[PDB]
Parts: structure tokens; C-alpha cells; sequence
């Protein structure tokens, strides 16, 4: 009535809040691991299907206090449809999307994130959001990616869902060991570091590695996310520098800023499928030894009259 | 307005405790032939040694979860709602009784209006109960079930005491120009030759 009216109209000065940052990956990535000890918390608890953390993000600047969400879903597709209850139209376009490569097992990665390339994908028009919100903020979205300043091209954003998107891959401590236990090439790396780097720039992905072990970037992770999701003051240059740990702003890439990490390796020029030039970690789980399975009473029977007949 | 614990407990506790009422039954070892059969020379995966593959073994498909997760989504989406009602008694100490004055200037007399509805807006309040419950999740107005109460109090008094004051007037108006009328009227000239 009246008063919603009047009441309303008195506010005050707030910081933006119900914002929505969703975490997609393959199950037994340590997603959780991640998500919580970002949070502050060394590890909550796991389980199935949806999960969520309160991430408070306090602002010193303003001396203020923020909860945003972390829906995180479970791997397996069978829970895929419970996914509806994490992103709807009043929430989606201040939702924040991170998928998660477990670099334990590369060979594992890009499909993974190809099932997000769906899943999120379908979800985002079975919920039918009309043409003209999905097409404002798209192009939105695209504005916002074009204008870093520490693009525009034929495969940049050239299929996204137009909300901020980043790929966090985990766990990058273990590329040392699965660098000496598989011998697995550095040009590997930097085969692998270049098509993710295509897999985000055609999504306007911002790609960052991490480790919960070494607790690298956890830092550098939630001021990105505070950036991103919040629009917090951001410093941090473009870290590309090392190899082990690498930090991808969202608009620093190019498609030269791939080539010249194209050029130093030499092994199979990159247009290869992904899986080829990585190697299959073989099962070593043997299969169940066979049935012993009894001759029933009948054939065996005919059997012997059989020989008896020979007789 | 706070919320000692914030509206995301309200719905992290209650996904915790449905957890555990999955964990209840889940956690549960799976009956396995390696105590003998050693042949497996291999940490029992856990996937496979706790037996967490019965979500998928639905005998009514993942509906369940649909709506496990509805309801919490009824509940905390509703409750939050109401919590959402209490933080707009928010004005009651930041705003300015000028702008509503301007605003409402000369309603159907003065207000007229809002003091009616202010009088229903005393609901979530004003009342015998101390802490709302709705099913697991109890949100208990007790710090400021007298507070606001002062405030609204002594609001609802200024404003009646405004309107009344500008009905009175009105009503001066109303007896002053009446009996001037009534005493042109009985001027009783009824007959005259001009």
C-alpha cells in the first residue's frame, strides 16, 4: 500500500548483496577442500548433491560485512537437475561461475569442463530466460570484458552465457610429482596451459592455478572473486611469469598472448585433440575373475547319453 | 537491524542437518568378499568401501532430493521473507517526518490514509508472542520487542497528534463558516420590495 511505498523510499547507504558464486567441477576434485579453506575454515564437511558455504567477505575500506553464496554441486550428471535450485532468473545475473580442474589428473580436465559447457548451458535455457534480459547482459558482459586495461575477435566470447566465469584449476602442487612418477613433459604443460587458455578465452574465462597445499593464491583467489563478484579495487598484474602457478586476468588474453606460449614448445603443433598427446592413465583395479559356473543337470545329462550312444 | 547468526545459517544448519540424516544411512560399510579375497592388494576406495552410491539407487528417481531441497527453499525463502518484513521497521530511526509531510500534503484530510495502514503495520509486533517459530528455525525478536516499540510508539503518537491537530482546524472552519451561514440565513428577509 501507501507505506511500501514511503518506507521504502527511505534508504540508506548498502553494499551489494546477495550475489551468487557457483562452483561446477568433477567429483573427487577437492572442490570442496577448495571452496572451504578459501572460506577460512581448513575443511567442512562433504557429502552429495548441492552444497553451501556462506562466503563473508568483509570490506575494511567501508568497514562493512557481505555474505555471498557458494552453491557448490556435486560431479555426477544423475545430480544435475537439482542444479535449478542454485541459478534462476532473479539470481543469474549476479551469479559468478567457476569450474574446477583437478590437476591430479589431467588427462580428466577439458571434458569436465566441456560437461560444464553443457550442463550450465542447458540449465541456462530450460529455466527460459527471455531474449532481450539474456541479450542485455551478454552484451553487457561482453563490454565489461573488453575494456581491461592493466577485445575483439573471431573466437573471443564466441559461445558464453554472458556472466563472469573463471576456471580455477586446483591442486598444482601435484604437478611435481605427476611430473617425475609420469614423466609428463613440461611442453606438456604448456600444451595443456594453452588450451585451457582457448577453452577461457572462448568463454572470456579468467584462469588461475592454486594450491591448497602450498596455499597459493588463496590470496590472490578471493581478491579476484571479491573483484569480480563485488566490483572491489583490484591490483594484481597479469602473474604469467612462472609456469607452476599462473594467473590469467579476465581480458588480458589474446590470441598472440596464446601464440607466443604456442611457440615455445615443439612436440605436436596444438590443433591435436587433447587427449592424444596426453597419455591414458591406465586401470589397475583387474577385472573380477570369472564365473565358475556349474554345467546345469540337463545338458550334462545329454551329454553322457550322448557318450553312452557312442558306446 | 542484525542477524546474530545471518540468514545464510538459517539455511547452511538446516543442509547440515539433512546431511546428517543422509550420513545416518549412508556412511554405512559396504558388506565386501576382501576380508579373504586379499587378491585386491589395494586402499578400498572410497567410493566403494563406504557404500555412497545409494542416492543413485532411488526407487522414485532423484525426486527426492527435488523436494528435500524445495522444502528448504520454501523454508528459508518464506522465513527470510519475514526477517526481510522486521528489517523495515529500519525507518523508524533514519528518516525525516518533513518528506512524508510534503509527501501526503492535504490527503483525504491531511493523511488519513497511512495512519490506517500503520495501525496493521503494529502486526509482527505489539503481541503476547516473544519469538516467531516456523518449523526447525526460531527467530526470536527478543532485543527489540520494547525498542521499536518505544519508537513506533511514540511515531504513531506525532503523527496522530499532526492529523488531528489539522482536523481540528478543519473542524474550526467547519463550525466558524456554519453559524456565519446560519446567522446570514437568519437574517430572515423573506418579504421586501427591493
Amino acid at each position: 500500500s501507501s507505506i511500501l511505498s514511503e518506507v521504502s523510499t527511505r534508504a540508506r547507504s548498502k553494499l551489494p548483496s546477495g550475489k551468487n558464486i557457483l562452483v561446477f567441477g568433477e567429483d573427487g576434485s577437492g572442490k570442496t577442500t577448495l571452496m572451504t579453506k578459501l572460506q577460512g575454515a581448513e575443511h567442512g564437511k562433504k557429502g552429495r548433491g548441492l552444497e553451501y558455504l556462506y562466503l563473508s567477505v568483509h570490506d575494511e575500506d567501508r568497514d562493512d560485512h557481505t555474505r555471498c553464496n557458494v552453491w557448490i554441486l556435486d560431479g555426477d550428471l544423475y545430480h544435475k537437475g537439482l542444479l535449478k535450485f542454485a541459478v534462476s532468473a532473479e539470481s543469474l545475473p549476479e551469479t559468478l561461475v567457476i569450474f574446477v580442474a583437478d590437476m591430479s589428473r589431467p588427462w580428466t580436465v577439458m571434458e569436465s569442463l566441456q560437461k560444464w559447457a553443457s550442463v550450465l548451458r542447458e540449465h541456462i535455457d530450460k529455466m527460459k530466460i527471455p531474449p532481450e534480459k539474456m541479450r542485455e547482459l551478454e552484451r553487457k558482459f561482453v563490454k565489461d570484458f573488453q575494456d581491461y586495461m592493466e577485445p575483439l575477435g573471431d573466437n573471443v566470447l564466441t559461445h558464453n552465457l554472458g556472466i563472469p566465469v573463471l576456471v580455477v584449476c586446483t591442486k598444482c602442487d601435484a604437478v611435481s610429482v605427476l611430473e617425475k612418477e609420469h614423466d609428463y613433459r613440461d611442453e606438456h604443460l604448456d600444451f595443456i596451459q594453452s588450451h585451457l587458455r582457448r577453452f577461457c578465452l572462448q568463454y572470456g574465462a579468467a584462469l588461475i592455478y592454486t594450491s591448497v597445499k602450498e596455499e597459493k593464491n588463496l590470496d590472490l583467489l578471493y581478491k579476484y572473486i571479491v573483484h569480480k563478484t563485488y566490483g572491489f579495487h583490484f591490483t594484481t598484474p597479469a602473474l604469467v611469469v612462472e609456469k607452476d602457478a599462473v594467473f590469467i586476468p579476465a581480458g588480458w588474453d589474446n590470441e598472440k598472448k596464446i601464440a607466443i606460449l604456442h611457440e615455445n614448445f615443439t612436440t605436436v603443433k596444438p590443433e591435436d585433440a587433447y587427449e592424444d598427446f596426453i597419455v591414458k592413465p591406465p586401470v589397475r583395479k583387474l577385472v573380477h575373475d570369472k564365473e565358475l559356473a556349474a554345467e546345469d543337470e540337463q545338458v550334462f545329462l545329454m551329454k553322457q547319453q550322448s557318450l553312452l550312444a557312442k558306446q | 537491524i542484525y542477524l546474530n547468526p545471518p540468514i545464510e545459517e538459517c539455511r547452511y544448519k538446516l543442509y547440515q542437518e539433512m546431511f546428517a540424516w543422509k550420513m545416518v544411512v549412508l556412511s554405512l560399510p559396504r558388506i565386501q568378499s576382501q576380508r579373504y579375497q586379499v587378491g585386491v592388494h589395494y586402499e578400498l576406495t572410497e567410493e566403494e568401501k563406504f557404500y555412497r552410491n545409494a542416492l543413485t539407487r532411488m526407487p522414485d528417481g532423484p525426486v527426492a532430493l527435488e523436494e528435500s531441497y524445495s522444502a528448504v527453499m520454501g523454508i528459508v525463502s518464506e522465513v527470510e521473507q519475514y526477517v526481510k518484513v522486521w528489517l523495515q521497521y529500519q525507518c523508524l530511526w533514519d528518516m525525516q517526518a518533513e518528506n512524508i509531510y510534503n509527501r501526503l500534503g492535504e490527503d483525504l484530510n491531511k493523511w488519513q490514509a497511512l495512519l490506517v495502514q500503520i495501525r496493521k503495520a503494529r502486526g509482527t509486533f505489539d503481541n503476547a508472542e516473544t519469538k516467531k517459530e516456523f518449523g526447525p528455525v526460531v527467530i526470536d525478536y527478543g532485543k527489540v520487542q520494547s525498542k521499536v516499540n518505544l519508537k513506533y510508539d511514540s511515531w504513531h503518537k506525532e503523527v496522530l497528534s499532526k492529523f488531528g491537530q489539522m482536523l481540528g482546524s478543519n473542524m474550526t472552519e467547519f463550525h466558524s463558516q456554519i453559524s456565519k451561514s446560519r446567522q446570514e440565513l437568519e437574517q430572515h428577509s423573506v418579504d421586501t420590495a427591493s
